[PDB]
RNA sequence: GUUUAUUAAAAACACAGCACUGUGCAAACACGAAAGUGGACGUAUACGGUGUGACGCCUGCCCGGUGCCGGAAGGUUAAUU
RNA sequence: CUUGAGUCUCGUAGAGGGGGGUAGAAUUCCAGGUGUAGCGGUGAAAUGCGUAGAGAUCUGGAGGAAUACCGGUGGCGAAGGCGGCCCCCUGGACGAAGACUGACGCUCAGGUGCGAAAGCGUGGGGAGCAAACAGGAUUAGAUACCCUGGUAGUCCACGCCGUAAACGAUGUCGACUUGGAGGUUGUGCCCUUGAGGCGUGGCUUCCGGAGCUAACGCGUUAAGUCGACCGCCUGGGGAGUAC
């Protein structure tokens, strides 16, 4: 996905890039590895991931 | 809890003159000052049962220390409760 | 206050009353009464254009403050009565300058309060503000709807015309028929609710109480014959078609708005 | 949970661990789940628990010595 | 009496109308024999996430001590003030109200690092130096 | 309560409430040649109109066809250049 | 009389109760800026949502439940019970000296008062989730199992009978029976050198003796030695219903 998205983006005329991050999800180093790869500085992996307080009650997935 | 200047009125109008506060009147006059406070706050906030917990303590210890009185002292009794204007 | 019923009687079963204290157990002062009557919805021609609307009581008639502009002087707040011609209360002021005003009534109605102007003063209930300078969240008693025509937003007991935002340079204020607008600042708005604020749990409870405010009764549409009016029925009332009024608009339908002039102040409005 | 704390020198890999201080947990962990107010207080408190295993863990090497296994 | 450390902040061009509003506080609190221990005026500040808009706003801190009653008026005066966008009103118990933490950046602040310009006269206007107008 | 003046006086109709919807006030709506006036000089806890019919418990599926409101990116399009 | 209990001023900790005020982030939403095709869900999946420009992302505001971590073996309540932050009203408990009264005691049918949660009538309000209901998926029942939509509900004020797993499944209050140490607090003493030690109370928690238990387990917060008085039980199903 990484790879997918940098590509393309040459043609608006980039060279450096910084990153941000927001979830729990999987692809922690892999994607960041691959922007690496596309060229480009990654000094920065910024986390804000968004921490509600304590906002909507989520799915109750299941019955126990 | 109550403040110093009006505790020191209960104990010159209650009890003896010895300006005591441990005697029969005076307890029932300090019980009374607290749940006359109680009262104010009871005057809204009908369901606040954790305060009122408080309130059957001190409402019953008044009844226990009259019972005493009457036991006891017979001025001490007919003077306090007519003095402290309690009841109809 | 409001007076319930214990239901003693038929007819008493679910009615409910406005009274208060300070109403005159008199009648109000002749000389400060200028003439209501009502015309039975009648219009020039001599036709109910206006139907269903016919009988009841004369229900006279106050002038009204509903823009409450004065400089820092005294209202003694002479009597709360109620008004037989509208839902709120409306107070007799009297200024202790000798200045008699009918005025609607706000949340505040202490005695010898003052009805203030400009900013540093106002932030009780009837003190006139812009309303640029009152705060976000606030319930607000009586809105002009443009400054200077008047405060036709939030005349009835108890309803309000609540804040929800002020920034910018204009006022966003939320209208109880689910509709939400942009206001000019300019516009004198106060803090608090409109007077009369336990109005809310009214339920008349007799059809008498209708007929008095002058509301006369009215029929099912299908329950006419189909010559009487086009939604009537035939042979067992047949609900069936449509639903229309007695001139043919689709009732339950329509965007009619065409007002041109106001447009640009809605950012939305109220939908099906 | 990459974690905003920055690794000493930067690289593609995030030192994760040597980052995280007291995040994710508690924040981002109950992840699509009903939430409830009080149920933590009979649930999660179990430092009592933990108390025990660490009372028994220092007796414990005193008694393998007294049995001889060291 | 009990000690009430107010604090709040103010929106910089709503800003004018809280100064005339102030100065009856504190004679509400010195009018009722409980003091103003300090009034201090910190100048504007930067809030880092914006609060009923804008990311600055300008901040006075009272360190009050004063009756319950007199506290009923005025807590509900600040939190309905439009040129207040919130305030904080702290504990009695082990409370502070001399000596102040934020002294040095506070002046630090009012010498230096302020605005220095005319949306900000206007909160110079709202600090210890109120003017507010005639009615 | 109202009711085919008298052979239907009720089960129809009414009504609070209940649900739907139009209307932000120079209102929606109405009639009137149109000016205009009623609604209301009230105004959303207000007003017009629809279904059901106080009150305890409620109201399941669903627009195929038939009637009606509504919303939009855009190809063309009357009248028209 | 104090040896029980009650009480004054002094000092100390906290989410005990009731009612008010108030903000922003994410979901959600408006406005604006930018931008293209999937997004979403789960064991895995399909239903769902999307080109009318979604999803996402930058900026500011919106609305309403909720307020993360802080929230700890911590602390408060009588059992249930208590958590944004704050104020308004107010309980009960913990230490400590000086003083006061002097069995004023204990238990308690009936009893008045009082809810974790949802039920629930009317007014104010309502973003997300959800019984029901659809449809997917599973194994034939969304109403076994799993997911997505989606309604009453959840939320507040007041008002109605307080239910259960109301407890270390253990009533109350009180007398008595080797203690050490942790968590953590009033407080004498100490490189307060050690959330430690010793001096003495405090809840709270690990550990085990005398004793008790069918067994686990308890053990100074008893399930020990006892004290008085109360609540309540006497085979199961059918019945927490009948009457």
């Amino acid at each position: 996905a990484a790879e997918r998205c940098a590509d393309a983006v040459k043609e608006y005329g980039i060279k450096n890039l910084e990153v941000m991050v927001k979830g729990p999800g999987p692809g922690r180093e892999s994607t960041i590895r691959a922007l690496n790869a596309a060229g480009f500085r990654i000094t920065n992996i910024t986390d804000v991931t968004p921490i509600p307080h304590n906002g909507c009650r989520p799915p109750k997935k299941r019955r126990v | 809890s109550l403040s110093t200047e009006a505790t020191a009125k209960i104990v010159s109008e209650f009890g003896r003159d010895a300006n005591d506060t441990g005697s029969t009147e005076v307890q029932v006059a300090l019980l009374t000052a607290q749940i006359n406070h109680l009262q104010g706050h009871f005057a809204e906030h009908k369901k606040d049962h954790h305060s009122r917990r408080g309130l059957l303590r001190m409402v019953s210890q008044r009844r226990k220390l009259l019972d005493y009185l009457k036991r006891k002292d017979v001025a001490r009794y007919t003077r306090l409760i007519e003095r402290l204007g309690l009841r109809r | 206050a409001v007076v319930k019923c214990k239901p003693t009687s038929p007819g008493r079963r679910h009615v409910v009353k406005v009274v208060n204290p300070e109403l005159h157990k008199g009648k109000p002062f002749a000389p400060l009464l200028e003439k209501n009557s009502k015309s039975g919805g009648r219009n020039n021609n001599g036709r109910i254009t206006t139907r269903h609307i016919g009988g009841g009581h004369k229900q006279a008639y106050r002038i009204v403050d509903f823009k409450r502009n004065k400089d820092g002087i005294p209202a003694v707040v002479e009597r709360l009565e109620y008004d037989p011609n509208r839902s709120a209360n409306i107070a007799l002021v009297l200024y202790k300058d000798g200045e008699r005003r009918y005025i609607l009534a706000p949340k505040g109605l202490k005695a010898g309060d003052q009805i203030q102007s400009g900013v540093d003063a106002a932030i009780k209930p009837g003190n006139t503000l812009p309303m640029r300078n009152i705060p976000v969240g606030s319930t607000v008693h009586n809105v002009e709807m443009k400054p200077g025509k008047g405060g036709q937003l939030a005349r009835s007991a108890g309803t309000y015309v609540q804040i929800v935002a002020r920034d910018g340079a204009y006022v966003t204020l939320r209208l109880r028929s689910g509709e939400m607008r942009k206001v000019e600042a300019d516009c004198r708005a106060t803090l608090g609710e409109v007077g009369n604020a336990e109005h809310m749990l009214r339920v008349l409870g007799k059809a008498g109480a209708a007929r008095w405010r002058g509301v006369r009764p009215t029929v099912r549409g299908t329950a006419m014959n189909p010559v009487d009016h086009p939604h009537g029925g035939g042979e067992g009332r047949n609900f069936g078609k449509h639903p229309v009024t007695p001139w043919g608009v689709q009732t339950k339908g329509k965007k009619t708005r065409s007002n041109k002039r106001t447009d640009k102040f809605i950012v939305r409005r109220r939908s099906k | 949970p990459v974690i905003k704390v920055r690794e000493n020198e930067p690289f593609d890999v995030a030192l994760r661990r040597f980052k995280r201080s007291c995040e994710k947990a508690g924040v981002l962990a109950e992840v699509r789940r009903r939430e409830f107010y009080e149920k933590p207080t009979t649930e999660r408190k179990r430092a009592k628990a933990s108390a025990v295993k660490r009372h028994a863990k220092k007796l414990a090497r005193e008694n393998a010595r007294r049995t001889r296994l060291y | 009496m009990r000690h009430y450390e107010i604090v709040f902040m103010v929106h910089p061009d709503q800003s004018e109308q809280v100064p005339g509003m102030i100065e009856r506080y504190t004679a509400a609190i010195t009018g009722a024999e409980g003091k103003i221990h300090r009034l201090e005026d910190w100048g504007r500040r930067q809030l880092a996430y914006p609060i009923n808009k804008l990311h600055k706003a300008h901040y006075v801190l009272m360190n009050v001590e004063a009756p319950q009653e007199v506290i009923d008026e005025l807590e509900t005066t600040f939190r309905f003030n439009d040129a207040v966008i919130r305030s904080m009103v702290m504990r009695t118990k082990h409370a502070v109200t001399e000596a102040s933490p934020m002294v040095k950046a506070k002046d630090e602040r009012r010498e230096r690092r302020d605005d220095f310009a005319n949306e900000t006269a206007d909160d110079a206007e709202a600090g210890d130096s109120e003017e507010e107008e005639e009615e």
